[PDB]
RNA sequence: AAGAACCUUACCUGGUCUUGACAUCCACGGAAGUUUUCAGAGAUGAGAAUGUGCCUUCGGGAACCGUGAGACAGGUGCUGC
RNA sequence: CCGGCCGGGAACUCAAAGGAGACUGCCAGUGAUAAACUGGAGGAAGGUGGGGAUGACGUCAAGUCAUCAUGGCCCUUACGACCAGGGCUACACACGUGCUACAAUGGCGCAUACAAAGAGAAGCGACCUCGCGAGAGCAAGCGGACCUCAUAAAGUGCGUCGUAGUCCGGAUUGGAGUCUGCAACUCGACUCCAUGAAGUCGGAAUCGCUAGUAAUCGUGGAUCAGAAUGCCACGGUGAAUAC
């Protein structure tokens, strides 16, 4: 689906995990209720000087076979249609046609 | 269009997975993929080889790929140094450390993969699909082979329209859940488009 | 209604506006924020804010101040409609 | 049911008494699945209507519902165009099912304060026959009747 | 004191998996604590069947994930030695605890 | 100096004791009357009981869990009618004329897919 | 019992009677009567003048019905007049919150003349 | 569509790139990596410090980055008749 | 410290492995004497016990080239690529599928019961403290039959409201906040206060359901930073009728 859009998925998991999940105090420990110094103000100033795409919330978690948006699953991570299809062919452990 | 994958609905009791270990929320996701990409590496590098199917197996962060081919021959080599360098290259894709058995199936002319692999050999070398579907029903049952369907769809020698034939031979029962069917699917690609084509054999009831 | 502590506006905006404010009025500025707030000091500016095809000037009175850029820029033209009477 | 024949099924008894079609009649009153408001209902409804009859309880409420019970039914068979209703006789187990439902419906269209007030008020004066639901049982009666010829 | 808890997705072949290593302890000085079934967790999934449209049309599928729990009670050295290594059977997971 | 049964109905599941001595009834160390008793159905437990001779002869103490009212109800019901193990023989037959001794399976039916209630579809339009 | 701009209702407990003014709700009507110790259960018209003296100052505390009114329509015309986006539909008789304008919000829309 | 604020996003306006964001091949160099300045809506563009690390053919290597050449790459573009 | 809390016990719930058990097996009647049918007993279950998966050959040139794969065909200093903002959320209207109602078998207030299944480590997050509340601070426990989400709601008792556009209804708007997120203007959810619209059971027409079903009550999950009145799933109460 588009490898040029989930070439730009790859680079924004890149870019997003480089940054953030580790400096991404900046809001984490400065925004919470403590010292209510300007410096946090300035804080906040510091956290819109950064790229955009550093922040996580950005991810689409496509699909990790063709890079579809919509019908994720995240225990498994691919589309629902190829969890259907590897699900029958025998790729995924455990999976079996269900009736209970 | 509506039947149901013959191996998927029968998994559950005659026949095991072709991926045998354990994972929790965390890992699972990864090593399902790393899983994928090891499958397609294998059966595009070896797709002369004839591969039979692949069963992989993840004991204790080490990967053991047991390979069921036809002509164990080629992938193993001249004094086995192929099957190091494979070994080498799964270790990179599934994480270290590689291991690699190779299984030799018995009598090919049975199982679905490789009379599947086989007719779309033929059917894109442009013989008459008719003869090659034949060829190969006769050829399974040959051997005894209790039962089979061979079906081909697709454009069929250039037909602009597409169509669909299948020869069934002996028992093939589909809604027996016990009975031993093994199933599977491979695409020929043509210079008029692809052309699948689907095999359907029975080896017991039991 | 929104930001609990600490209203929001881009870097760029308020340096653009405070070098603006310094140096006296003279033209419109050609921000494309919508997401900024206006503040007490940006009043009398004649700013022109993005409504996504072009640029709206608007004239910024302190009688609005807590609220933000965006919404005094309308995106979506809706003219009379179709009805245009029988 | 194409052909097959069904045997029906044993309804709990009323918890107070030992009378099935008491329990049945609490099934016709209640909506939203609910036994234990409309069975309320039902008892409320029961007792104080019951001292005004001078009946002690249960008799009055048969001696009541008899007389909205119907005896002759009118359904539509052998339509010869303008599609004629015949008269039937309606079965005994039927009957008196049919009786409660009408007596159900015709506490719940004229409207009171509270159901168990109403139910009861309008069940005194079917015992009597000025109800709508002896009335109701009655209209069918004459549409019976109209259109005896048709056997 | 120690339990080693395993978990696998066939019962199948969790059952000679609990069992060898149970009599696998047994033969190497017992006192043993025995095998218990424990709940076993059942993850569920419907996709929907087809690449487009007919959103009625869907698919269950199950994950049985069977887990047993042996809680051994005295720990001989060669019981704990036994133990370890030794949990072979391919497929399940086994856990070490202490 | 002691007799069982279980007894269970619709996802709940009941323990029933039943001793000679006195005749008093108690559910999770509370009175019946004040358990459930007083909501409708009153009559349903001590039914079985009453089919044949209830006097001062039976204590039950009796736990339960699971379901709601009338799930545990006709739990405990189910639980007397198999607990009445001595004499059961002789008092097998009334059951029996009279029921109790069926279970009485009967439990909710799986929401399907496509359909909203196991049953019930989405008011089907025909164009 | 006039109270305030009006409040002139009869057979109603306190915080219902109190209801009726513009500006007082159930909730801010029962911190009223818990302010002045009234009682709940009480109707207006058996309890003595005394408390109801207190209870017209102890509702004056709080702003109520004429200066609402008024602040209102001043804050739909200050909007109205200013040019924000909620003012534009305010103006134009359509939803401001955001609800859907494509089938619904005919309540601020008005039922259909064609 | 099992969940459009940005993303998603495939559409529109405007600012930009042309072997290209994405893959292999060649030539010519640099380690990668890290921090920091200015301009700008941001893409980007001009910078400045720092780092210089694992074979030993040492003319060569591994990975990543950077410029040029094409062979190509790319298209959620049309046709489910 | 009256809580299986601690010794203690493996009896029973419960868990999940392996088995038993129901097939016209037995009795009688009917039936071509056959297949089978009807009724009985035993039995937890009776003739397909209930439910699910499983969809023959083919039809609609049905759907999908936008999951994917693919032949042709077209664009190649642009139909390719990156970015900000806008837009998919517009609105005089018409339809489809739902939620909430129009009330007293009810609303509102206090008290009081009784579930199943499921999720959880960039997670669930208790106790305690602050705030009316959404929530905030602190921090234990838990890859979990242990810890958390988690007070089930209808129900039951008592008190009130008294047929009124009402103490029904909660749409609309104003003010003040909170949480997520670089960012809630276009365009989030939730809270508090105020405001309290249409609606008095619905025309022609039309739909689902044969029992733990309909109806009604809540609970969980996937997706997911946030964003369910949708979808999938679980249990509670629990009918009428089939001549
Ligand atoms: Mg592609
Ligand atoms: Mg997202
Ligand atoms: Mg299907
Ligand atoms: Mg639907």
């Amino acid at each position: 689906a588009k490898q040029s859009m989930k070439a730009r998925e790859v680079k924004r998991v890149a870019l997003a995990d480089k940054y953030f999940a580790k400096r991404a105090e900046l809001k984490a420990i400065i925004s919470d209720v403590n010292a209510s110094d300007e410096d946090r103000w300035n804080a906040v100033l510091k956290l819109q000087t950064l790229p955009r795409d550093s922040s996580p919330s950005r991810q689409r978690n496509r699909c990790r076979q063709t890079g579809r948006p919509h019908g994720f699953l995240r225990k498994f991570g691919l589309s629902r249609i190829k969890v259907r299809e590897a699900a029958m062919r025998g790729e995924i452990p455990g999976l079996k046609k269900a009736s209970w | 269009g509506q039947k149901v994958h013959p191996n998927g609905i029968r998994l559950g009791i005659v026949k095991p997975w072709n991926s045998t270990w354990f994972a929790n929320t965390k890992e699972f996701a990864d090593n399902l993929d790393s899983d994928f990409k090891v499958r397609q590496y294998l059966t595009k590098e070896l797709a002369k080889a004839s591969v039979s199917r692949i069963v992989i197996e993840r004991p204790a962060k080490s990967i053991r790929v047991t390979i069921h081919t036809a002509r164990p021959g080629i992938v193993i080599g001249k004094k086995g140094e192929d099957v190091e360098k494979l070994r080498k290259v799964v270790a990179d894709i599934a994480g270290v450390p590689a291991q690699i058995n190779i299984a030799e199936v018995r009598k090919p002319e049975l199982d679905a993969k490789l009379v599947a692999d086989s007719i779309t050999s033929q059917l894109e070398r442009r013989v008459m699909f008719r003869r090659a579907m034949k060829r190969a029903v006769q050829n399974a049952m040959r051997l005894g082979a209790k039962g089979i369907k061979v079906e081909v769809s697709g454009r069929l020698g250039g037909a602009e329209i597409a169509r669909t034939e299948w020869y069934r031979e002996g028992r093939v029962p589909l809604h027996t859940l016990r009975a031993d069917i093994d199933y599977n699917t491979s695409e020929a690609h043509t210079t008029y488009g692809v052309i699948g084509v689907k095999v359907w054999i029975f080896k017991g009831e039991i | 209604r929104s930001l609990k502590k600490g209203p929001f506006i881009d870097l760029h905006l308020l340096k653009k506006v405070e070098k603006a404010v310094e140096s006296g009025d003279k033209k419109p500025l050609r921000t494309w924020s919508r997401r900024s707030t206006i503040f007490p000091n940006m009043i009398g500016l004649t700013i022109a804010v993005h409504n996504g095809r072009q640029h709206v000037p608007v004239f910024v009175t302190d009688e609005m101040v807590g609220h933000k850029l965006g919404e005094f820029a309308p995106t979506r033209t809706y003219r009379g409609h179709a009805a245009d009477k029988k | 049911p194409r052909r097959r024949v069904i045997g029906q099924r044993k309804i709990l008894p009323d918890p107070k008494f030992g009378s099935e079609l008491l329990a049945k009649f609490v099934n016709i009153l209640m909506v939203d699945g609910k036994k234990s408001t409309a069975e309320s209902i039902v008892y409320s409804a029961l007792e104080t209507l019951a001292q005004r009859s001078g009946k002690s309880e249960l008799e009055a409420f048969e001696v009541a519902l008899e007389n909205v019970r119907p005896t002759v039914e009118v359904k539509s068979r052998r339509v010869g165009g303008s599609t004629y209703q015949v008269p039937v006789e309606v079965r005994p187990v039927r009957r008196n099912a049919l009786a409660m439902r009408w007596i159900v419906e015709a506490a719940r269209k004229r409207g009171d304060k509270s159901m168990a007030l109403r139910l009861a008020n309008e069940l005194s004066d079917a015992a009597e026959n000025k109800g709508t639901a002896v009335k109701k049982r009655e209209d069918v009666h004459r549409m019976a009747e109209a259109n005896k010829a048709f056997a | 004191r120690i339990r080693i808890r395993l978990k696998a997705f066939d019962h199948r072949l969790i059952d000679q998996a609990t069992a060898e290593i149970v009599e696998t302890a047994k033969r190497t000085g017992a006192q043993v604590r025995g095998p218990i079934p424990l709940p076993t967790r059942k993850e569920r999934f419907t996709v929907l069947i087809s690449p487009h449209v007919n959103k009625d049309a869907r698919d269950q599928y199950e994950i049985r994930t069977h887990l047993r729990l042996v809680d051994i009670v005295e720990p001989t050295e060669k019981t704990v030695d036994a133990l370890m290594r030794l949990d072979l059977a391919a497929g399940v997971d086994v856990q070490i605890s202490l | 100096n002691q007799y069982y049964g279980t007894g269970r109905r619709k996802s709940s599941a009941a323990r029933v004791f039943i001793k000679p001595g006195n005749g008093k009834i108690v559910i999770n160390q509370r009175s019946l009357e004040q358990y459930f008793g007083r909501e409708t159905a009153r009559m349903v437990v001590r039914q079985p009981l009453e089919l044949v001779d209830m006097v001062e002869k039976l204590d039950l103490y009796i736990t339960v869990k699971g379901g709601g009212i009338s799930g545990q109800a006709g739990a405990i019901r189910h639980g007397i009618t198999r607990a009445l193990m001595e004499y059961d023989e002789s008092l097998r037959s009334e059951l029996r004329k009279a029921g109790f001794v069926t279970r009485d399976a009967r439990q909710v039916e799986r929401k399907k897919v496509g359909l909203r209630k196991a049953r019930r579809r989405p008011q089907f339009s025909k164009r | 019992a006039r109270i305030a701009g009006i409040n002139i209702p009869d057979h109603k407990h306190a915080v219902i009677a109190l209801t009726s003014i513009y500006g007082v709700g159930k909730t801010r009507s029962k911190a009223i009567l818990a302010a002045a110790g009234i009682a709940e259960d009480v109707k207006i018209s058996e309890l003595s003048e005394g408390q109801i003296d207190t209870l017209r100052d102890e509702v004056a505390k709080f702003v109520v019905e004429g200066d609402l009114r008024r602040e209102i329509s001043m804050s739909i015309k200050r909007l109205m007049d200013l040019g924000c986006y909620r003012g534009l539909r305010h103006r134009r008789g359509l939803p401001v919150r955001g609800q859907r304008t494509k089938t619904n919000a005919r309540t601020r829309k008005g039922p259909r003349k064609p």
